[PDB]
């Protein structure tokens, strides 16, 4: 009845097999009862006093976990680092030979046997690499339609009906550059298209990397971590699933490889970036969005067609897209005064569109009450630059954070649940008594990009 | 503004069998 | 609670991370976060922006009451008194320690 285990080796001609088993390798013939052709190399085998082999079940379990080095030309072995350092050449067993195994992968063996039998996944490079779940839609974002239709037709068009690009050999965008000025919503057109994407497969995979987060103390790590960042994109993309890639604020990384900074390390970090985009090796499924107020400072080598070829220009809202963000940011289940509500009879709907109506047409004016900035150019002609030109989205959510800050202020004073007009109206002026970094030094390059719309190099700014 | 290279310093470290 | 001391020696360069950081703490409504610094002028308006940190509390010294009431915390009715003092105070040990914190004070304020 007792019966002993062993690893199974290889497999013979001559209906014999290889059994490691008490740290000795030896030759055995298998049951009558078992098919020698069904057997597979790793998988270990019941044993028994004459040593025959009578039953293979599944792989073992346990055991030690090294880190894998490099896969042999042979395509039956595998070189593999152990705790210590410790270099063993190791056979793969069938499982091993998803995506096929990546030099760092973790495989569980054991040295006595030799054998390699399941790789074991890692939660810290999971973490290393975050992959969230972007949650905000094109509802959320108003006043740029176009722009959503941009990046829709650069972006979801390509993999809605791939069969018709293939038909018609036409490549698939492989980056998109958004740029404007700060605070227009760069970062919620990329998270709207990526919800989009992940909701329209029916399974994506959404990589969100920052600025400054790719940048190390020592040299030789940013460029690493690159590499990394899209060896993971290529794993997840091998399956055909699209991926995206997105990196914020590459203004402040990877700027201009000539002069740019005085003393940086960009020269040798803007290059690996364009080796991973274009190079002997070609990814396939990877798409890379850029966002960077400021698209001069950027590389023109990874600004070249080919890289990074769709370029979309975020503008200024105007008054209609200021009340497009009002109504976004403005629901019907907003409270609103009981003066006004008798007013509209209960018509919640028309009272808010009203206000919104109200508030856009108090924000642009070229009344002197709502004045800004004093601009004065080369030609030495002042203009009253006002609201109009700075109506930022950033900006409209602190004026309704603001409006709403105050009607907590009156309700707690007055115990009436209702949100004024008044409050949002004198939130539009007391938005610019605080700093919103509009204002900058005497010529800063916004201003000056301003400057060569107008024809007249800006010299002089005046806080008004 | 200056970039770093590291020199290891290795911990000793023995095991029996 | 995440208290940061000495902010003014402090504001392209750190701030946006710092800005990154509480907006993504934000969402945890918990922690408070509370900057301390000793020249408003010297930090940068970008913080001081609306929204992360809108509330702003100013403070100062010792009202002379208030050293009264901090001597009062430190030198409590415990510690030893001299029994010429006391003579002047029928051996009352609180008013005692009162009328010896009222002098420092006064005459430390003179
Ligand atoms: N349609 C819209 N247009 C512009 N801004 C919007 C819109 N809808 C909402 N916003 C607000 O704009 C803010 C900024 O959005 P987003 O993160 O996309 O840009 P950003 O990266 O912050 O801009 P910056 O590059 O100046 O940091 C958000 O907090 C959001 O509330
Ligand atoms: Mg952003």
């Amino acid at each position: 009845p007792p019966s002993g285990y062993g690893v199974l080796l290889a497999t013979h001609d001559d209906d014999t097999v290889d059994v490691f088993t008490s740290g000795r390798k030896m030759r055995l013939t298998c049951s009558p009862n078992i098919d020698a052709a069904s057997l597979k190399k790793g998988q270990t085998v019941r044993l028994n006093e004459a040593l025959t082999v009578v039953e293979a079940g599944t792989f073992e379990a346990v055991g030690e976990i090294s880190t894998l080095r490099e896969i042999l030309a042979d395509g039956h072995r595998a070189l593999v680092v152990g705790h210590a350092d410790e270099e063993r050449v190791v056979w793969l067993a069938d499982p091993l030979i998803p995506r096929k195994l990546r030099p760092g992968d973790s495989l569980l063996v054991d040295t006595k046997a030799g054998y390699a039998f399941e790789r074991i996944p890692k939660a810290e490079v999971e973490d290393l690499v975050l992959e969230e779940v972007p949650d905000v839609s094109y509802a959320d974002i108003g006043g740029l339609s176009r722009q959503i239709e941009q990046i829709r037709d650069a972006v979801e068009l390509p993999f809605l009906h791939k069969e018709l690009y293939r038909e018609y050999s036409l490549r698939p965008p492989k980056g998109v550059l958004l740029y404007g000025p700060p605070g227009c919503g760069k970062t919620l057109i990329a998270k709207a298209v990526a919800n989009s994407l992940a909701k329209k497969m029916a399974k994506s995979y959404f990589l969100n990397i920052k600025g400054p987060e790719l940048l190390n103390k020592f040299v030789g790590e940013t460029e690493r971590h690159i590499r990394l960042i899209f060896q993971r994109a290529r794993e997840k993309a091998s399956e055909g699933t699209p991926v995206i890639v997105f990196f914020d604020e590459m203004d402040s990384i990877f700027r201009t490889r000539g002069t740019g900074v005085s003393s940086d390390v960009e020269t040798t970090v803007v290059p690996q970036l364009l080796s991973e985009i274009d190079g002997v090796e070609g990814l396939e499924n990877v798409i890379v969005i850029g966002a960077s107020n400021r698209e001069d400072m950027i590389d023109p080598a990874i600004l070249r067609p080919g890289r990074l070829d769709v370029k979309i220009k975020i503008e200024r809202p105007d008054a209609e897209a200021a009340q497009d963000i009002y109504s976004k940011y403005l629901t019907e289940f907003l409270p609103v005064h009981a003066d006004d509500l008798a007013e509209f009879d209960g018509d919640r709907s028309a009272c808010i569109k009203a206000m919104i109506e109200k508030v856009v047409d108090r924000m642009y004016a070229e009344i002197d009450d709502n004045r800004f900035l004093e601009v004065t150019y080369a030609n030495g002609d002042k203009e009253v630059m006002y609201f109009k030109d700075f109506n930022s989205g950033a900006m409209i959510q602190n004026v309704v954070d603001r409006a709403k800050k105050n009607a907590i202020k009156s309700v707690l004073e007055t115990g009436q649940p209702g949100l004024r007009i008044q409050h949002l109206l004198d939130s539009i002026v007391d938005e610019f008594a605080e700093n919103e970094d509009l204002p900058n030094t005497t010529n800063p390059d916004d201003w000056a990009r301003i400057s060569g719309k107008k024809g007249e190099r800006i010299v002089y700014i005046r806080t008004l | 503004g200056s970039m770093a290279q590291e020199q290891t310093k290795r911990g000793g470290g023995g095991g029996d069998d």
